[PDB]
DNA sequence: ATCAATATCCACCTGCAGATTCTACCAAAAGTGTATTTGGAAACTGCTCCATCAAAAGGCATGTTCAGCGGAATTCCGCTGAACATGCCTTTTGATGGAGCAGTTTCCAAATACACTTTTGGTAGAATCTGCAGGTGGATATTGAT
DNA sequence: ATCAATATCCACCTGCAGATTCTACCAAAAGTGTATTTGGAAACTGCTCCATCAAAAGGCATGTTCAGCGGAATTCCGCTGAACATGCCTTTTGATGGAGCAGTTTCCAAATACACTTTTGGTAGAATCTGCAGGTGGATATTGAT
């Protein structure tokens, strides 16, 4: 009859990512989004596995970096939940908006 | 759709590693849209230098040059 | 001795002084380059290396590894004030973060 | 198959200095080799804008030193600049 | 009987007026003697083209109202209307002025 | 003349217009000595790097497109005016 | 005839190529490289002149001022994009006040 | 000094034939060809350098075009390109 | 404070993917020496434009009073995320033809390098021309008090 | 909702600073025409390493249950800013000494340009070695229930 209350769980899983370095998307997953985009630029192109995995690791420390300034909008509202409108104010101040 | 791959329990991973500690339902698909857009941005430019040589294969080179006119350098596969 | 001593061995250095030269020169970057240029370039690239090979040397150490690996570029590039602005735009793969988490977002003890 | 000059060789040479006892992994070779070249490409790239401002063709130890100084935080700058002028100075009292 | 503008009828009359003209809004002078301190403490003995001086004005009040822009956007999305200090602080670590 | 303090000739009534140009409506107390020191910062590095330019070519007199170089290395390229 | 008549342009090709020879870009630079570049810059001073015009209309001005030009690039998204990192000497900006900052209610 | 002001203004009666421009209007126009120029012209030479190309050729320029500009005004910059390499070339 | 279920640590163990070691071949470098060339420092100096003092005046900063009202503090509670254990559908791993990425040879369209001829964009300074800043006044909102 | 107080919009008017119009010189371009040199498209080809397939592996989808976040409503304190009086100090029109930027000619230290020789860093195939990633056990800290 145990259960661990909410954010104790978050923690110890932010304590755990941070100390990785693998990738957290799936290869697969990831290898077919890159293909799908990129035939819409030019079909029938072919991938050596470094590029996939350059886009890979660029994608992957893109978003995390994107989600530590995330976390500091939402906590600038006062929440510790981060939202849509987080995200959509740090990419607005990073100029990726305006 | 495909962009459904990169999956709840993976974003969440990305942010964790963001320290972040709780996470509402609409971020998801709000991650998605964001990763699309970049990936967008970025093959663009490989693809171009991809043509450019006229390869039909994508090189980590073609990459690496992309992000970094993307302003985002990336070290490990050449750069 | 084997009369043909390399530039680098003049300047003192580890690094290709000849090779250096040819890369400037081929890279455009001017109609000219002055003999002191590739030495001066040299140095200050075979200095930086250093720089961030004592850190990462260091934080290997702090693991208890002999080999430093990616993950001991980045906490050592992060954690040092001057190379994090200077490699402020840069992603180093497989590298990973600093452990950091939002004070506001500990535990209420 | 054509030659694929890295920085490699220097960079174990550089390390083995710093710490003897210590190896490093082929990715992270990979690492210290793209720091270098970006390193190399900045700098030249503004020592080029600095000559061509001054309208001069040619780039000499000067102009590395002034794009060092441009380019480096405060001290990494400091200690760069006397690394290069040592070595100019090394290169030049000599035959 | 009496007359009186509301808290905020004038700073929207002020935005409006602002936002339609181009002019410099720091007096000249007093920045070019604040242009010549921080030189001065680099380096002594420099002299400045006028042109450099109004250079540094133009460039330095466009980046002050495009910092003010995102600040005004961090105070917003904290539902307030008065920009605070930790809303400049905000702005500048998410532009990687110090993030 | 010894040059001082010349950071408060950027008075609150200047700062408050910058931020109306900037659509900004209220503005706390404080917003005025922060802001000098943003705009401290700003202008140390632009000088900073202009000054370096202008002794790099050896001259005495900063010149505007000496700031115009220190603008674009910052990436902050300004047009007109030299700039 | 000069290389610009030969492609039917108004933007110098002689020029263009000369800046490409000493601007060291390459080795060696083909021919059709400055007509192609030279086409490129009068095409883009076209379309921001084009703009700048009807900006300085709009304020009943027969000469076009920087705040032309500034409008003109800050309203077109594209041109806006490519001078993301620029700025206009006495451009000012675009009118523009958040919504939440409007009085009243309704 | 030189400057592209002559051909600016040609351009301008072009489109707008009964319109001025001030000199500091004129002086904005000056620094944006020559910053797109050195945009396009640098794009081009790394695009040369990762290719072991030594020649710019309107082939990188191109490419250098489409990767600088956005969208729409690529695909434009590019036609009047084109269209101005091909008249050239069958004008001798 | 007292267990009870877990998560976290650490000391030890060892198989192997990745790193170190020795040999041998060689085009590509890098060092060296001679001959020719030149970029740009030095010395002289024309002339722009930077620093500076002068003086007059009103635009605009400063300092105070006083009230409007935003925003933090506090209580309340709807409902959304998060924990958790159930069941398998997708990703991961390793074996395999073949598409191209590259290495190599050929040779011509196209790019230097060189000697003249000729056209033009700059500019020096004259002048003349003209859009609009800026002061003025009055029709038209937009607000604030009631 | 009618009023009064004010700010804003706006077309008309004119002195004038900034602008487009030159006459005339021209150093520097830019263009014309061989002569010489060669970068890189083109065709052919060997070895990678990329796309594809099947079997083994393990992470994700799904629904119930509920802690606890954070927006809604309420309150009131104290800061911000409108209004206003006062007077400084910026702005502006000027003029002047002379620092120091920049044009010009002189001339040698240093860079380019082959040509010949020595060394070296990179690649390939074989053999041997090892740091540490996962795995186990057992201790003990941490967290949640009472």
């Amino acid at each position: 009859p145990h259960r661990y209350r909410p954010g104790t769980v978050a923690l110890r899983e932010i304590r755990r990512y941070q100390k990785s370095t693998e990738l957290l998307i799936r290869k697969l997953p990831f290898q077919r989004l890159v293909r799908e985009i990129a035939q819409d630029f030019k079909t029938d192109l072919r991938f050596q596995s470094s590029a996939v995995m350059a886009l890979q690791e660029a994608s992957e420390a893109y978003l995390v970096a994107l989600f530590e300034d995330t976390n500091l909008c939402a906590i600038h509202a006062k929440r510790v939940h981060i939202m849509p409108k987080d995200i959509q104010l740090a990419r607005r101040i990073r100029g990726e908006r305006a | 759709d495909n962009i459904q791959g990169i999956t709840k329990p993976a974003i969440r991973r990305l942010a964790r590693r963001g320290g972040v500690k709780r996470i509402s339902g609409l971020i998801y698909e709000e991650t998605r849209g964001v990763l699309k857009v970049f990936l967008e941005n970025v093959i663009r430019d490989a693809v171009t230098y991809t043509e450019h040589a006229k390869r039909k294969t994508v090189t980590a080179m073609d990459v690496v040059y992309a992000l970094k006119r993307q302003g985002r350098t990336l070290y490990g596969f050449g750069g | 001795r084997a009369k043909a001593k390399t530039r680098s061995s003049r300047a003192g250095l580890q690094f290709p002084v000849g090779r250096v030269h040819r890369l400037l020169r081929k890279g455009n970057y001017a109609e000219r380059v002055g003999a002191g240029a590739p030495v001066y370039l040299a140095a200050v690239l075979e200095y930086l290396t250093a720089e961030i090979l004592e850190l990462a040397g260091n934080a290997a150490r702090d693991n208890k590894k002999t080999r430093i690996i990616p993950r001991h570029l980045q906490l050592a590039v992060r954690n040092d004030e001057e190379l994090n602005k200077l490699l402020g735009r840069v992603t180093i793969a497989q590298g990973g973060v600093l452990p950091n988490i939002q004070s506001v977002l500990l535990p209420k003890k | 198959k054509s030659r694929k000059e890295s920085y490699a060789i220097y960079v174990y040479k550089v390390l083995k200095q710093v710490h003897p006892d210590t190896g490093i992994s082929s990715k992270a070779m990979s690492i210290m080799n793209s720091f270098v070249n970006d390193v190399f490409e900045r700098i030249a790239g503004e020592a080029s804008r600095l000559a061509h401002y001054n309208k001069r063709s040619t780039i000499t130890s000067r102009e590395i030193q002034t794009a060092v100084r441009l380019l480096l935080p405060g001290e990494l700058a400091k200690h760069a600049v006397s690394e290069g002028t040592k070595a100019v100075t090394k290169y030049t009292s000599a035959k």
